[PDB]
DNA sequence: AAAAAAAAAAAAAAAAAAAAAAATTTTTTTTTTTTTTTTTTTTT
DNA sequence: AAAAAAAAAAAAAAAAAAAAATTTTTTTTTTTTTTTTTTTTTTT
């Protein structure tokens, strides 16, 4: 969790997908909304509301 | 009178340094690093 | 899910746009038409043993089921009054037709109006004894966005027999972009609403029992015709109603009559 | 005819019934992507 | 004749999807009870 350098040499990189940074998320009953919700960076996962 | 639910308002602050002061060290790291020698 | 057709609502309008239909006949209910347009009254008064000279069946369906086949007779109210003019007939969303006459065996009173008579049209005569204040309820409502300059029609179903779910209930404050909406209440409608209770009359009530009294809901176009006191015969539909929701249930359904018309018993 | 006493009325406060209101993530499955192995068909 | 390219089949693993789920408390309402005022009724 603090910032390190390092050297390599890359052998594989995957394909360009799409990864949410904002979100929102609307109510099936009330129809109502949580606009721009922030998704934490990284690999970071959010369970909703 | 009940029918609606107008949303908050606020204002802009009047008055280990902060998470803002930070913010506002970086801000002025940016708009002042002069690298040009005179 | 939009019904393509069924053959009884198709049975039942044809037979009382028949019925409406008076111009071979003496031209009763066409005169009561052109004189309710005349007036700007929304009400049309159907006597029922007329319904039952010309279709016995129709007044005992009807006297046994009520509410859609009132459906059936308002569509077909409101088809014939656009006939005799379209634009009086545009001008109101719904028509209503009120009642009268014979209601042989649906003649009760309070004391006996029992669990057999469930979307029947009951007649019942009683005294009132309280008047709500005939307060407003919201069937259409506008509202405007001013971030977005947007306006919307939120659209509320008159369920107050049926059930009833809140995405019905909902009253929009928010936009999708959670801005705030303010409501425009002169651009939206409203109808009045008033409960009131009927009560056994004493002097025909028997003379050693407490009182029997049920509940009547009269919405717009009935708001002030049955003050306390009053002496009232009142004809419509005892139902049920719904719980609030929640997981239990006791088996108890509190009763009302939403009166399909009110007049003055001291005749 | 007016005073005293009693009864009823009006209004506030309390006790129970019954209908409303509120809270409320974690573990298992299984499809899909990827790799691997044995075989047959084809080429040198 | 030997090598190798391709084919089908089998398996592992990661991402997404599937599924499971009543109880306790609070508040309105109704109904009586009690106090005190007002009213009415009986007495000298
Ligand atoms: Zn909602």
């Amino acid at each position: 969790s603090h910032l390190v350098k390092i050297p390599g040499i890359i052998i594989a990189a995957s394909a360009v997908r799409a990864k949410a940074t904002r979100i929102s998320i609307q109510c099936r009953s009330c129809r109502n909304t949580l606009t721009n919700i922030a998704m934490r960076p990284g690999l970071e996962g959010y369970a909703l509301p | 009178s009940g029918f609606d639910d107008p949303g908050i308002f606020y204002s802009d602050s009047f008055g280990q340094a902060r998470k803002s002061q930070l913010q506002r060290r970086f801000k002025e790291f940016l708009r002042q690093y002069r690298v040009g020698t005179d | 899910t939009v019904v393509l057709d069924d053959v009884e609502l198709r049975e039942a309008q044809r037979d009382y746009l028949d019925f409406l239909d008076d111009e071979e006949d003496q031209g009763i209910y066409q005169s009561k038409v052109r004189e309710l347009i005349s007036d700007n009254q929304y009400r049309l008064i159907v006597n029922v043993n007329d319904l039952r000279r010309k279709n016995e069946k129709r007044a005992n369906r009807l006297l046994n089921n009520a509410f859609e086949e009132l459906v059936a007779f308002q569509r077909a109210l409101k088809d014939f009054v656009a006939s005799i003019d379209a634009t009086y007939a545009k001008q109101y969303e719904e028509f209503y037709v009120g009642l009268e006459g014979s209601f042989g065996s649906k003649h009760v009173s309070p004391r006996t109006l029992t669990s057999c008579f469930l979307s029947c049209v009951v007649c019942v005569e009683g005294i009132v004894t309280k008047c709500s204040l005939v307060r407003p309820k919201v069937v259409r409502s506008v509202h405007y966005c001013p971030a977005t300059k947007k306006t919307i029609e939120r659209r509320y179903s008159d369920l107050t027999t049926l059930v009833a779910f809140p995405s019905s209930s909902v009253y929009p404050t928010k936009d999708e972009e959670n801005n705030p909406l303010e409501t425009e209440y002169g651009l939206s409608v409203y109808k009045d609403h008033q409960t009131i209770t009927i009560q056994e009359m004493p002097e025909k009530a028997p003379a050693g029992q407490l009182p029997r009294s049920v509940d009547v809901i009269l919405d717009d176009d009935l708001v002030d015709k049955a003050k306390p006191g009053d002496r009232v015969q009142v004809v419509g539909t005892y139902r049920c109603l719904p719980g609030k929701k929640g997981g239990y249930t006791s088996g108890t359904f509190r009763t009302v009559l939403i009166a399909c018309n009110v007049k003055q018993m001291s005749k």
